[PDB]
């Protein structure tokens, strides 16, 4: 006999309900991938036997967002088309696990200074029953995870 | 106890022990109660339906009482409802009560009353205690001299002890519950031995196998002894009669139980006309009962005509003279199963 | 609340521990020790707030302290049964006062109390323990009373009483 | 600290050796020999500073010296369990006092104590060693008490006790 | 000549008389199915010949309750309609074999933390003489069987 | 002696009398099938022993309506013939159990955004005494059941 407010505190969070917000816009995405912290390890070892292991230089964060093609809207493409030589508008991406008809966040990830590389066009295919989907890849720094 | 004014719930905290109830059709004991017992009166039996029923009659469970620790050990092993008769008026109340089968001495001297009420006709079986002192293999035939040689009695030697009981528990009170627990799970024809005691019991005196060989032979004292894989357990099925007819308590208690059930079927034939249509209804009522008992495995016989026989008749059992007096004579025979008591292993060193 | 209880569970069920569907809450929070005073003699049922249930009704007792009519489910069951028996005795009105009428009056009541017992309204494991109906010229009415025009039936019922107190005993050692 | 302990680890965990999150420190530094005086009879728990932990709580004992209710995790577990059992017996209020109610009262408690035992709240390797629930007409309540309206349940629990002293023995020779 | 109190002790129990109680409510059901324990088996086997068989991981309990459609009442549907994202009210189901006009239980099964999946609507059918019935399916844990 | 207004409150509802209404039209159907809710279950299980069961992602609703072939009318076919590439007119289907000569509904199911797949033609058969029947299959979302 678990109460419905006990499940909100004790139970794990399902992945499939999430909100992605790219800068000021919020746009519906099919899937989000990557988005993990990582560290190189520095190892010193000298002759008397002691072995030092340290966290080292952080690694660059690479995120992949996947989204279907909608008939009026290309604002994933216009972001990657605006790249002149090294100047692009970087913007913050927030992923947020929500409840059904999300008025309440459960977890929140924050990405800083994300800019697009490698927008992937759909694979046109005459014998396929799929939607035209696009992956955009983002390079960024500082994934942080926020409670609620 | 508890006073209830508002509807609510009540979260009183008290340590009281509760035992689950059991209904036993075949074993209704009567606990002999000593005088200087202020709770029960002379000359009436107090039917105690459950341990909670007993715990309403007395206020507190008393560790020092011989009656208290014997009744709690009786209900923990699976005993049904019992009667409480004081020991000096005991010979007047047991003939009044109809369905009493067992007579249990909870540490009482009932040797006077057992001789006068245990008869071949009456259905009373009487389990009582062994001697409280730690006995010997040496002075062993003097301890069997203290008990009568009646076939209706069984003696269980070691007075059991428990962690809740301050004093030692008489072993006959735990065996009234073992009798009720055996007959419910496997039948009256099964012996009550090698059955573990459900309560927190263990014998006061550990008994060697060579000592049990002395007491098992002549006026047999069954013994409760501890096995490391079984715990404490009962290890005897023999009565106080050494004759080969009534040697074992499953055979004596089967015949006590069968003749009580035949008593109830002959109750409807009472004050009916004494002619042949009654006698063929008396025989048919017994023949149904012994057949369904044989089908349960109670009577030993491969062929159904080997297990029992019933005989009523004007040429056979009763005279024309006896019919006019009002008598009706039936002959019933049974073939009980005997328990395997000794198992002999022969170990051979070469395999062939 | 009386109409909502009897539709969902029956007249024989007490109307207590039922939440109030409207936006209600008691004006005065009532301690448990105060409710013990008023529940005994001329009983005042009380509506008090529980944190898991909201506001709820917490009494089933009438103003009579006698053990016959202590609870409102027993009094309202007998009021409801005798109104339904009133309607079955409406067809027997102005019929001839003889035995073929009385065995139709008894059969009409015996159908009703049986189907009420099958719903769980009357408390009895055996059907003959829950109710009894008795009509007769030797039994209930005199030859004198038959000529006056009277017809006398005896009905008995066995209602279910509600569990009002629950006593928990918590023991520190498990055995 | 009571609310912070029970949310992170449970009511059965003692509230001691937990650091104080606010900017707190004791007014009087307390020697270990002084705490040995007060811990025994009518026990005064003490908040004292450790150089690696900061300020921290260092007691779990109640004011009762008896071995049943010596520690505040055992007393607060029994207070919490019987409040949750209070809510499960709220639905049994004013239901018919017969056997189908009692086997629903026992089943509701047996679910709760099992899921509490699965959390590690009750101490027992076997599930039948941690708790027991007993309702019945032969067992707990008389036929007399059923007609009065009472319903009696027996619950037992086996709480976990906290390790309070740790004794180190340092030996000079290794063998 | 079997007495009527001997049949209460010796004879098997017929299935058709039972009480189902979902949470605080008790509701009449047409049939109950599933409701069985199960265990995976773990088998170790090494080279010298000995073969170990063990009970393993328990399996999830899946129950199917069947009930006819009544004109005022949908409280099997309102239970399954209240599922927001992973939050549902779980409640305990008890089945209990009873006697005629049940004032006495003979056996009792208890199900913990049951929540609904897959409510099945009736099959409307113009050439059928049947009642509108509904199956609800419950996923739960810990079926235990209680004597009386 | 059950009164006729007691049967309207207490008795179960027979399936064979129902009204199907496809969009603005109402058309007589021989049988309706499917039309049930369902949920996937998410199970988390960690090492200390606790096992979380959750309702998960909802399943798509698939309905099958069956109807005989009438000589002037093909408006089940014209609905499925109007499918150009992904554009079809979706419409709401309501099933409703009624009384005899239905002026009064007893139960009501509502289906949202139903569109046709798989119209099934009759099986012409020279040795059969049957009517030409057609099944249309509908994919939809959100079956809800309404009282009266």
């Amino acid at each position: 006999s678990t109460s419905t407010s006990q499940i909100a505190v004790e139970y794990p969070i399902p992945v499939y309900r999430f909100i992605v917000s790219v800068g000021d816009e919020k746009i519906p995405f099919n899937s989000v991938s990557g988005l993990d912290i990582s560290y190189d390890t520095i190892e010193y070892r000298d002759g008397v036997g002691n072995w030092f292991k340290m966290p080292g230089q952080s690694q660059s964060t690479n995120i992949t967002l996947r989204k279907g093609v909608f008939p009026g809207k290309t604002e994933l493409f216009d972001w990657i088309n605006s790249i002149q030589l090294n100047q692009v508008e970087k913007k913050d991406i927030t992923i947020s696990l929500t409840n059904d008809a999300g008025t309440e966040l459960l977890m929140t990830w924050n990405v800083s200074n994300a800019f697009p590389t490698s927008l992937t066009s759909p694979s046109f295919d005459a014998t396929s029953n799929d939607i035209a989907v696009q992956e955009i890849t983002l390079m960024a720094d500082r994934v942080i995870m926020q409670a609620v | 106890t508890t006073v209830t004014s508002y509807p609510g719930v009540y979260i009183e905290e008290l340590n009281s022990l509760a035992l689950s109830v059991s209904n036993s059709a075949t074993a209704v004991p009567v606990f002999a109660v000593d005088e200087q017992n202020q709770y029960i009166s002379e000359d009436n039996a107090i039917r105690i339906n459950s341990w909670m029923d007993y715990l309403n009659l007395i206020g507190n469970f008393n560790n020092e009482d011989k009656l208290d620790v014997s009744v709690r050990a009786y209900f923990a092993n699976g005993g049904g409802y019992c009667y409480l008769v004081k020991t000096t008026s005991l010979e007047k109340i047991i003939p009044t009560l109809d369905d009493v089968t067992l007579l249990v001495a909870a540490g009482e001297d009932i040797k006077t009353t057992v001789d006068v009420l245990c008869q071949p006709g009456k259905g009373l079986f009487a389990v009582f205690d062994g001697p409280e002192t730690e006995l010997t293999i040496n002075g062993a035939e003097e301890a069997k001299q203290a008990y009568t040689a009646t076939p209706f009695a069984a003696v269980y030697y070691p007075w059991l002890k428990a962690d809740w009981a301050n004093i030692d528990i008489p072993p006959s009170a735990v065996m009234a519950g073992v009798y009720a627990s055996v007959d419910l799970s496997r039948g009256v024809w099964k012996a009550p031995a090698n059955v573990a005691l459900k309560g927190g019991l263990e014998p006061k005196f550990l008994v060697t196998d060579e000592l049990q060989g002395e007491y098992n032979t002549g006026r047999a004292i069954n013994m409760i002894r501890n096995f490391s894989n079984t715990g404490t357990t009962v290890w005897g099925a023999r009565t106080l009669e050494d004759k080969d007819n009534w040697r074992y308590v499953p055979v004596r208690r089967l015949f006590n139980s069968v003749e009580r059930d035949i008593k109830r079927a002959m109750s409807f034939a009472m004050f009916e006309p004494n002619n042949q249509p009654t006698w063929e209804r008396v025989r048919a009522a017994i023949s149904n009962y012994l057949y369904s008992l044989w089908q349960q495995g109670g009577l030993a016989g491969s062929k159904e005509e080997d297990a029992y026989f019933v005989q009523i008749g004007k040429g056979i059992t009763m005279t024309q003279e006896q019919i006019d007096a009002g008598q009706m004579i039936v002959k019933v025979g049974l073939a009980a199963v005997r328990p395997a008591e000794f198992i002999i292993l022969q170990f051979t060193q070469d395999v062939e």
